[PDB]
């Protein structure tokens, strides 16, 4: 039934753009967080965007910071990430993923993902 | 957050019990999850809180809090089960998936 | 229309805010509107801290019919003595937009517990539902139900054993009907916050001996918390099972046999529905509709543990079977208009028990509603 689509994965010029996108279907984007993970080849999986698709909280990471902005659709279902001057080592297999963000009150609050229970097919960026 | 796991292919006979750890630095409660990944596929979650199982996974997987330290165990490669495994610390703020190992 | 859904929680801030000034107009506006005869009392109650007539104490200026008495714990006299030290309209004003902002920080809790963060169907739910009979019963009376639902849910979201067991323990020693939800922390196996709740509501009853003593005592002997004192039994405000039972019968049975198998039954059918859950929010929310359901007076102020539950209903795992759709609208028909509150009129005075098949049968408008939601969610889960 809950199926991840992933219809992105071109192939781009050292720099410029390109725009993942990555359909879903059996459940709502709302109640979950959408993850992106890349693996380049002969390397482990690395975290790239951990968009929430609740708050909009946008979260990348540091070396990810200045070349990505992830995006959200909740109408369509789809995660829509994208990149800019990308392609000095980017080359990877950007797969998405869901996951369910549980909140604790510790004096204040600090979400942590219960991990990426649904993950769609591979990328070829 | 620097983050490392144990030595790839440290566990290669089939018929025994595997470990492995899942070194984290700083302090990131029970925010672990264990992944499958066999060669061109897409990683499969193993545990999710790196304490229960995922819902389909087999009854044998089982991963503990070994403090600030992390480890999953299942119990032997019968059903062909070999694969390269993950384990992320999930802080909200910057996730690492640490270095890939390979049963 | 999941398009006007998304439509509407845009639309959150903006209608938020006109429910409150909608809210704070007529409290102000209004005679009686912001009569407040509850926040009152707990201003009135400490007022005469140390003269020895505290709950001998009564407030009939605002309902000269039905004196108002304070029949708080005495660690709620101890808590409400800083307020004996503020102007009433800095603190009536200042109680309305804490209720107001203990719902909306509540409703915020219940999505962070089922998993999502979102302020604006927060803010959107905090509109709607700040109309439930509940809540503006609430905020009508100034009565303390939002302040401690949002303590018991930031127990409840905050895993760290000394914060939630605090928390229970403080709330619970305000008013003992929130200690219901200590039982959740039962059935969640977290015997060490349980037990610090526990300690920490012994210590409240300490404080308060101390500081109300000799003139607040023998609280739990001798007087039982007998809820004839606290208010009538029989109205049809009173929506627990007791409230319910004495409308029907016309004379209050107490502890009656008839009385104490309803009980029982409601005892096992919201066991089985706790066991039909798995999160967080809504454990919580079946063992607060519990225990809106045994307390001996349980008036509809008191049940602002059903908005929580709403929120899980149309949100939490179940936002998928029909009849969690059905019964979530029900709910929300079912407070939004209210029945009990348009019943009260029929009925001739608060005093009154006996009545006909219409007025008391329509009496049990919540319990059965309670009662029906419990066995649908215990044959659901054991199908």
């Amino acid at each position: 039934e809950v199926q991840l689509v992933e219809s992105g994965g071109g192939l781009v010029q050292p720099g410029g753009s390109l725009r993942l996108s990555c359909a879903a279907s059996g459940f709502n984007f709302y109640y979950y967080s959408i993850h992106w993970v890349r693996q380049a080849p002969g390397k482990g999986l690395e975290w790239v965007a951990s968009i929430s698709s609740s708050s909009g909280s946008t979260s990348y990471a540091d070396s990810v910071k200045g070349r990505f902005t992830i995006s959200a659709d909740t109408s369509k279902n789809t995660a829509y990430l994208q990149m800019n001057s990308l392609a000095r080592e980017d080359t990877a297999v950007y797969y998405c993923a869901r996951s369910q963000a549980v909140y604790y009150w510790d004096l204040w609050w600090s979400m942590y993902h219960t991990g990426f229970i649904y993950w769609g097919q591979g990328t070829l960026v | 957050i620097q983050m490392t796991q144990s030595p790839s292919s440290l566990s290669a006979s089939v018929g025994d019990r595997v470990t492995i750890t899942c070194r984290a630095s700083q302090s990131v409660s029970s925010a672990v999850a264990w992944y499958q990944q066999k060669p061109g596929k897409a990683p499969k979650l193993l545990i999710y809180s790196a304490s229960s199982l995922y819902s389909g996974v087999p009854s044998r997987f089982s991963g503990s809090r070994s403090g600030t330290d992390f480890t999953l165990t299942i119990s032997s490669l019968q059903p062909e089960d070999f694969a390269t495994y993950y384990c992320q610390q999930s802080s909200s703020s910057l996730i690492t998936f640490g270095q890939g190992t390979k049963v | 229309g999941a398009s006007a859904w998304r439509r509407v929680r845009a639309w959150g801030p903006w209608l938020l805010g006109l429910s409150v000034a909608v809210r704070l107009a007529w409290a102000y506006l209004t005679p009686h509107g912001a009569d407040l005869v509850d926040l009152h009392v707990y201003v009135s109650g400490p007022a005469t801290l140390g003269h020895g007539n505290l709950y001998e104490f009564t407030y009939p200026d605002k309902t000269p019919d039905f004196p108002l008495p304070f029949t708080y714990p005495p660690f709620a006299a101890v808590v409400f003595w800083p307020l004996h030290l503020i102007p009433f309209t800095l603190l009536g004003l200042c109680w309305i937009l804490g209720t107001i902002a203990a719902l909306y920080a509540v409703v915020r809790l219940s999505q962070r517990l089922l998993g999502f963060d979102d302020a604006r169907a927060a803010a959107v739910w905090t509109a709607v539902t700040m109309w439930t009979e509940p809540v503006r019963s609430t905020l009508d009376y100034g009565q303390i139900n939002v302040l401690l639902m949002l303590l018991i849910l930031l127990a409840v979201a905050s895993s760290r054993w000394w914060i939630s067991g605090t928390l229970i323990g403080l709330a619970g020693g305000v008013k003992l009907t929130p200690l219901v939800s200590g039982l959740y922390f039962l059935g969640a196996r977290r015997w060490t916050t349980a037990i610090w709740a526990g300690v920490v509501f012994l210590l409240t009853v300490v404080v308060g001996i101390a500081v109300v003593g000799e003139q607040g005592r023998y609280y739990f002997t001798d007087l039982l918390g007998k809820p004839d004192r606290i208010g009538p039994i029989a109205t049809v405000f009173n929506q627990s099972w007791r409230g319910g039972i004495s409308r029907i019968l016309g004379h209050d049975a107490g502890s009656g046999v008839l009385v104490l198998f309803a009980y029982a039954v409601t005892a096992i059918l919201a066991f089985l529905a706790w066991r039909a859950v798995n999160d967080r929010l809504g454990q919580i929310c079946v063992v607060e509709m519990f225990g809106l359901l045994i307390s001996p007076i349980s008036w509809t102020h008191h049940w602002v543990w059903m908005v929580p539950f709403m929120v899980w209903l149309l949100h939490g795992p179940w936002r998928d079977k029909v009849g969690a759709k059905v019964f979530g609208c029900g709910w929300l028909v079912l407070l939004l208009i209210g029945v009990p509150w348009l019943l009260s009129f029929a009925q001739p005075d608060i005093w009154r028990i006996d009545r006909p098949w219409p007025l008391a049968w329509a009496g049990l408008v919540d319990i059965v509603a309670a009662i029906a939601t419990l066995t649908w969610m215990a044959v659901v889960g054991r199908r």
